[PDB]
């Protein structure tokens, strides 16, 4: 009868309430109404904490396993450093077989905008915005050729595309690169474009169809959580095969899959597959 | 609260409106007990501070500072909170004294933790050190005691927290009785401070505390007292000062560096103030707060080869010894640092003479923050790419 | 306004007529949720921090639990007796009733 | 000086040099795994 | 979190006195009439109002967020222009009648 | 309860500093855990 | 790790010490 983990035999002294038994004092209605709700919302509340610990994401539990871990009992000052090894570091491109140089961040001030460029890459062509001739004409947006850039260079089998750059349109290269749908991508900070890298397996692309969600700019579709939802969903089989983009109210890219974690609509972009 | 006729106040009138003679004002009691009485307001309590007729801009100002001093006065509220809740849980596992808490050793922790554990009890232990070693790096009564002491000093320069600290009900010991308490330990503080600390509101100009168009002029009221305790005559003519010694004695106040900066005409070497010690020339630069218009801000080599022999025609000093220099300070507030090599190079101050003009420098322990580290290292740009970037 | 709700974020009618007034660079896909690039000249040289109004009391209702209250109880409504199995029930009622 | 090369052959105590060994393949797996191993154990015990 | 004006509070220790609990008049003294003052010969007698009151800027009309513009009326905001003619003596009367009365 | 709900809103150490102790230093009260849940 | 008989010395020497047992730490981790 040797007990392992049971720390001094017996513990020590402890009856429980209802064995001890002391004489059960008589509160006024008061008293008693008192206890029943603040141990009624003591249990409420422990329910709550439970629940919460239940739901807890995997990354929120393994930063507060290693916070807790490196946790000392003074709260230290932060040591001074070399003048600085924090600039984040310039994404390595080779100078002299280009698409684009990769441009410093450290020239930042230099940069214009997609609607007026600074020049830079001179040897390279520049790519113009596409703007409608006529009233009837859709107006078209840098997602809509962004997308029909890709699916051109997908048709013609071509290894690389230079293509519009903008905020969501280089999120959906990044979320697309994330499925594996593009070889590869990358902004050099040029300010008209940048480049995306196409795949293909067993002779044809990656690519089945890529189409962007609106014609106009002048027409904006929002995406409902539950639409979201219904996409996922192929009568009862859980389905992530084709990709649906999105912008949020945070300016995130994010494919439908992730906002239907966090339940959060968003505008659509683009579908591919 | 703030009423009609209710004045945001200068240093001077702070000066003349609390002057109070007395001796026995202990600034570790005094200071805690108006922190004590801030500590016990609600947050109402700091609703109707706003004086009610100036124009709107200035209003916004005071609306600022107003912000910052309750902002920095709560953030020291829980900070103390949690050194008290320290102080009283070391006392109550030893059995010691509430008082004597904050003087003791390490030697007497040995000797206690050695008493807990063989007493069986490990918990305890563990949390006695704890409490114990962070006790020791915020425990000290002066902690921050400049930054404290200017907080205390801009609420009275508000002049509207004035009566904000007297005239409470309050209880009592076992006697329990109810009575009014008529002392306004503020009035008292803020007096000490005055009478004490001549140039406290370069001190509170030294540490931000002036969000406006701040800390810019105090450093030459500052320079201006130091280089006339210095030398034995100082003529100020506009914004030129000089000595009527025969010998080279020069303070010059140049431009504001901030708006000449962004103003007109992008350029490099924009200084603020210059020196001229004698055979030694310094360029004095305050940090612009763009971490992009730093990396021109201090002269190019260029700049100083020209400067160096234009005082060499006009002075008339040899251009064999000169030796011209750049000291470049922190854009929004002024540490340790900075103020010692100011106090040293710049004007030749021997440790006891600085101590003797300048005696608020010993409790004076402001340094960088760790935003703040990096004014000074500036980015290397070549030749080849001065289109790019600045 | 913009934040939380997303007819407001709509580009081409109400947001682009907003920025052209305002005098902010816009355009079709941009960096901020709302059809602007970046903020204006104004908007960027001006702090409206502590302009427009003053900051309204009741805000400190959320940093000072001393503020939260209920002046009257559950069922001091008249509904008390509600729950039949509850202790206070128990005391009120007695056992034969 | 010789006797000082002589010293730099001993091995690494905490008494002299302040250190502790380095042994390589234990703390390349288990550097990260520590803290979970000791809470398992209940904790470090001070002793005296 | 409506900061009572001198009027107001005369009428809770109104309340006070007749339920003859010190105990609320008390914790209603400490936080709100303590800086209250008497009048003067250097005080200048019923002060002036002199609130603004809100308007906005054509600035402050177009850039500001929704709820920055939003008045509704609020007491706090008048609470100075209440209290502009002095009823302190009323207060310290009432509060003397508490402190008899408990 | 979720993203379109009402909004819930927000130099020394703070009182959340203390409650907190390593997991390599042996806790209050020695509650015996299964080693397979703490895992 | 440095025991005396004043406090504020106590204070700013294991203050100073700590922070080179940091620095140090830090080769070593590297």
């Amino acid at each position: 009868a040797k007990v392992y983990g049971a720390v001094p035999p017996l513990g020590a002294a402890q009856g429980h309430r209802l064995l001890h038994g002391k004489r059960e004092r008589e509160g006024s209605l008061f008293a008693v109404a008192n206890d029943v709700k603040r141990d009624e919302r003591l249990l409420r509340q422990q329910l709550n904490a439970l629940l919460e610990e239940e739901r807890m994401p995997m990354q929120a539990r393994l930063q507060r396993n290693e916070a807790v871990s490196s946790h000392e009992a003074v709260p230290q000052t932060p040591l001074v450093d070399l003048p600085g090894v924090e600039r984040r570091r310039d994404l390595p491109a080779d100078p002299i077989t280009r698409l684009f140089f990769q441009h410093k961040g450290d020239h930042a001030l230099y940069y214009g905008t997609y609607d007026k460029p600074s020049v830079q890459d001179d040897d390279r062509v520049q790519i113009e915005k596409r703007v409608p001739r006529r009233r009837e004409e859709n107006l078209y947006t840098p997602i809509y050729d962004f997308c029909h850039r890709i699916r051109e260079a997908t048709e013609q089998r071509k290894r690389f595309v230079v293509v519009p750059s903008t905020i969501e349109t280089r999120g959906c290269a990044r979320v697309m690169h994330d499925h594996g749908l593009v070889a590869g991508f990358r902004d050099f900070h040029n300010d008209r474009a940048f480049a995306v890298e196409l795949k293909y397996f067993q002779g044809d692309s990656t690519i089945n169809v890529i189409e962007p969600c609106s014609y106009d700019g002048r027409t904006e579709f929002e995406w409902s959580p539950k639409m979201m939802r219904r996409l996922l969903n192929t009568h009862g089989i859980h389905n992530r095969l084709v990709v649906y983009i999105c912008r949020t109210a945070d300016n995130r890219i994010i494919d439908h899959i992730h906002a239907v974690k966090e339940n959060i609509g968003g505008r659509g972009l683009m579908m591919v597959h | 609260h703030a009423t009609y006729g209710a004045v945001p106040l200068t240093h001077s009138q702070v000066t003349s409106v609390y002057a109070t003679d007395g001796g026995k004002v202990d600034e570790l009691g005094l200071l805690e007990l108006v922190e004590e009485r801030i500590f016990s307001w609600k947050l109402n309590k700091w609703e109707m501070r706003i004086p009610p007729n100036l124009p709107n801009d200035q209003k916004e100002l005071i609306r600022q500072e107003q912000e910052n001093l309750k902002q920095i006065l709560s953030e020291w509220r829980k900070c103390f909170g949690a050194l008290n809740a320290d102080i009283l849980q070391i006392s109550s596992l030893t059995g010691v004294p509430k008082d004597v808490v904050r003087e003791k050793n390490r030697t007497w922790l040995q000797e206690e933790v050695a008493k807990l554990r063989w007493m069986g009890e490990v918990n305890k232990a563990a949390l006695l050190r704890d409490a114990f070693m962070r006790l020791e790096a915020f425990g000290s009564r002066d902690f921050m005691f400049m930054e404290r002491l200017c907080c205390i000093y801009g609420l009275a320069r508000q002049g509207t927290f004035d009566e904000a600290f007297t005239n409470y009900i309050t209880e009592d010991p076992v006697t329990n009785d109810i009575f009014v308490d008529e002392r306004n330990p503020f009035k008292e503080l803020v007096a000490h401070i005055v009478r004490n600390y001549s140039q406290i509101d370069i001190i509170y100009d030294f540490l931000g505390f002036n969000y406006s168009e701040g800390y810019r002029s105090s450093l030459r009221r500052y320079m201006e007292y130091l280089q006339c305790k210095t030398a034995e005559n100082v003529r100020a003519s506009g914004r030129l000062v000089t000595g009527d010694k025969g010998e080279h004695n020069i303070l010059f106040d140049y431009c504001v560096s901030r708006e000449s900066l962004v103003s007109g005409d992008s350029c490099q070497g924009i200084i603020d103030f210059l020196y001229i010690n004698g055979n030694d020339v310094t360029l004095i630069i305050i940090a612009s707060d763009n971490p992009w218009l730093r990396n021109r801000q201090l002269p190019h080599r260029r700049q100083m080869e020209g400067i160096a022999r234009r005082v060499c025609f006009v002075l008339g000093i040899p251009p064999s010894e000169v030796r011209i220099r750049n000291l470049l300070l922190p854009p929004t507030y002024l540490d340790k640092g900075s103020i010692v090599r100011l106090n040293d190079i710049v004007f030749r101050l021997s440790n006891e003479q600085s101590n003797l003009l300048i005696p608020w420098l010993t409790n004076y322990n402001k340094e960088l923050d760790p935003k703040d580290v990096d004014y000074t290292a500036l980015a290397k740009t070549t030749n080849e790419e001065e289109w790019l970037t600045l | 306004d913009a934040s939380n709700n997303r007819f407001f974020r709509g580009y081409y009618y109400g947001q682009r007529e907003l920025h052209q007034l305002l005098g902010r660079p816009h355009s079709l896909e941009a960096t901020n949720a709302d059809g602007s690039n970046d903020l204006s000249t104004y908007e960027a040289n001006t702090s409206q921090l502590y302009k427009g109004i003053p900051r309204p009391a009741i805000t400190n209702l959320h940093y000072e639990p001393a503020w939260r209250y209920t002046l009257y109880q559950a069922g001091a409504h008249g509904a008390q007796l509600s729950n039949p199995r509850s202790p206070f029930t128990a005391k009120v009622l007695g056992d034969e009733l | 000086d010789d006797s000082d090369i002589l010293r730099l052959r001993a091995p690494l105590t905490y008494d002299m040099d302040s250190t502790a060994a380095l042994h390589v393949p234990t703390h390349c797996g288990k550097a990260s795994r520590l803290a979970g191993m000791l809470q398992d154990a209940g904790g470090v015990q001070v002793l005296d | 979190q409506t900061w009572p004006c001198t009027a107001t509070i005369c009428a809770y220790l109104d309340v006070c006195v007749e339920a003859g609990e010190k105990t609320w008049a008390m914790e209603a003294w400490n936080r709100y009439c303590t800086e209250l003052k008497f009048l003067e010969p250097g005080e200048v007698d019923p002060k002036p109002i002199s609130r603004v009151p809100f308007s906005l800027t054509r600035e402050e009309l177009l850039y500001l967020p929704k709820w920055k513009k939003h008045f509704d009326h609020d007491p706090n905001l008048d609470v100075m222009d209440l209290n502009r003619f002095n009823r302190t003596r009323e207060v310290y009367l009432r509060m003397a009648q508490v402190m008899l009365a408990g | 309860g979720g993203p379109g709900s009402p909004v819930r809103g927000p130099r020394g150490y703070t009182a959340e500093w203390r409650d907190l102790r390593n997991p390599m230093r042996p806790p209050e009260f020695p509650t015996p855990w299964e080693r397979k849940y703490r895992q | 790790c440095a025991m005396l008989l004043e406090k504020a010395d106590e204070r700013e020497v294991n203050k100073l010490l700590r922070d080179a047992s940091r620095y140090e730490d830090r080769v070593d981790d590297a």
